[PDB]
């Protein structure tokens, strides 16, 4: 059994991972604000709330449905810096350097958030960035209490952290002290960027002060990203991807994102069977489901990347015949092994 | 990775999935800025057939060139039902990404489980290489996994897949009902 849906009757619902973001989103509603309005209040507030995961230093995408019938993807994706190349990461035997792509400043893109938050804010919103951000001003300056679960997270990255003086600063307290259950988290250097954001927009972030403070610290500590990378950042209004699945309409993100076409996929394989009649959890459905997810993450690591460079077959692999011909290679007492997969089935 | 999902009154809805990559991404903050960078680039395919850190691959496709986007997962997804709302999906998980979304908008349509229900059902995932079918504990009873290992799956429990927040909007006389569902996954 499963506990009862959060139920709403009047105004819509704001759901996000943290309480406290999510209430934030919640009273945008209640104050007649609308979707995209709570998604910005959100976005923010989940930079203060959930640094494991909400941030303004990364970025992402958002999937729209307009009260007009319209529905439009916003790619607010990170992109590698200007000054990046094919082989950043190797050494000179052309092997991975160890941790180069994960730890430290070269491993990070050009953060996209500030950009696609304001984006939508401009093009669909109806209340002002003040009124939105300053929730998430107001919990960076103030504090919030550190849950049990934060505790955990922050004690597994200690050790990343304490490779980078900027984070030493900003995730231990005084004396470098671990922060435990409990401890109030304030986070002042973020609520100045913050407002900066809230009293200049999205050129807080990407012009001025802050960008002097990103390109400074990425030339003192072995990053790429510069005062140009930010501003020439462009979010990207793009056509979703769109398919169909039991007369229902599947709406979800296209590339630079390859889950919106593989979602599709998948769903199209699943289609070619009635799964309603022997429910959820059967071995059979589980089966079909699989030997689908199968093909298609065998897809993604040949044809699929950032379309504005590559070029990428989302119409063939969103194809319902395609899907049948992978359907019809699905046998009822065993599976294909992923050794004998080819990407596309060698005829795409 | 987060996801989050809105819904408001008029039939406007918004899914976004966002992220610095890692847990606290590259774990290095901008001096004087007070945030993380995230450590995005790993989503690149850095060498031909190297893994990442949700073991994905690739090669020409997805290669680093200056002002790229590196390759995602993340499927911030609505799902409609005579052009109006009917769900608002999406999860963080990498690669389980993909999975995670499509097995709840199967437990709605496929199923009939309410919004709940079809997010704390536990979940399976395939993704080629590794070659195994990743279940949650207690997601898969023996008779089941006998079953599915007798057709050749290598049966693996891992941690627990996903964090979806979600929202499903139904039809009423004056306006709609809006249900939503957080993940019971997210402090695990
Ligand atoms: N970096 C990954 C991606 O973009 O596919 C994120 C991290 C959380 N969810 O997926």
């Amino acid at each position: 059994a499963s506990y009862p849906p959060i139920k709403n009757t009047k105004v819509g619902l704001a759901l996000s991972s943290h309480p406290l973001a999510s209430e934030i989103g919640q009273k945008v509603l209640e104050e007649g604000g609308n979707a995209i309005d709570a998604a910005v209040a959100i976005g923010f507030a989940l930079a203060v709330v959930h640094p494991a995961a909400g941030n303004i230093g990364g970025g992402g995408f958002a999937v729209i449905h307009l009260a007009n019938g319209e529905n439009v993807a916003l790619d607010f994706r990170e992109k590698a810096p200007l000054k990046a190349t094919k082989n950043m990461f190797l050494d000179k035997q052309g092997n991975v350097v160890p941790k180069l792509s994960e730890d430290g400043y070269l491993a990070a893109g050009v953060p996209g958030t500030v950009a696609g938050m304001e984006a939508m804010l401009k093009k669909y919103g109806t209340k002002k960035l003040s009124q939105l951000i300053d929730p998430a001003i107001k919990l960076a300056e103030n504090g919030y209490a550190i849950s049990q679960r934060q505790a955990e997270t922050l004690k597994e990255a200690r050790e990343r952290f304490l490779k980078y003086s900027s984070s030493k600063k900003y995730f231990f307290k005084k004396g470098h002290l671990d922060y435990q259950e409990g401890d109030l988290f304030v986070q002042k250097d973020l609520a100045k960027t913050l407002n900066q954001i809230k009293t200049l927009g999205a050129k807080g972030f990407y012009q001025g002060q802050v960008a002097e403070l990103i390109e400074k610290d990425m030339k003192k500590n072995g990053g790429i990203i510069t005062k140009e990378d930010l501003a020439s950042y462009n979010v990207k209004w793009r056509k979703p991807v769109v398919g169909s699945y039991r007369g229902y309409k599947i709406i979800s993100m296209s590339p630079p994102s390859s889950g919106g076409t593989h979602l599709i996929q998948i769903l199209n394989v699943m289609e070619n069977a009635d799964l309603s009649a022997l429910g959820y959890g059967a071995s059979k459905n589980i089966h079909i489901a699989a030997e689908a997810m199968r093909q298609a993450y065998a897809d993604r690591s040949v044809y699929m990347g950032d379309a504005d460079f590559v070029s990428v077959p989302v119409d063939k692999l969103i194809n319902k015949a395609y899907a049948k011909k992978i359907f019809d290679t699905i046998q009822p007492d065993t599976v294909t092994p992923s050794s004998q997969i080819k990407p596309g089935m060698g005829q795409l | 990775t987060t996801h989050y999902s809105v819904a408001d009154r008029w039939g406007n809805a918004v899914s976004v999935t966002y992220t610095i990559n890692a847990s606290y991404g590259s774990a290095a903050s901008i001096d004087g800025a007070g945030f993380l960078l995230n450590n995005e680039m790993d989503d690149f395919s850095i060498k031909p057939g190297n893994p990442n850190l949700y073991g994905l691959v690739g090669g020409d496709a997805n290669a680093i060139e200056a002002n790229k986007r590196p390759l995602s997962s993340m499927s911030p997804t609505i799902v409609l039902k005579n052009n109006k709302v009917f769900l608002v999906v999406g999860s963080p998980g990498g690669s389980r990404i993909i999975t995670t979304v499509l097995q709840v908008i199967s437990n709605v349509i496929d199923y009939n489980m309410n919004i709940s229900e079809a997010v704390s059902a536990p979940r399976f995932h395939m993704q080629w290489l590794p070659d195994e079918l990743r279940i949650e504990k207690f997601g898969m009873p023996a008779d089941v996994k006998d079953n599915l290992t007798k057709m050749g799956y290598q049966i693996v429990t891992k941690p627990v897949m996903g964090d979806v927040n979600a929202i499903q909007v139904l039809p009423k006389t004056k306006g709609s009902v809006f249900y939503g569902s957080t993940d019971p996954r997210k402090e695990f």
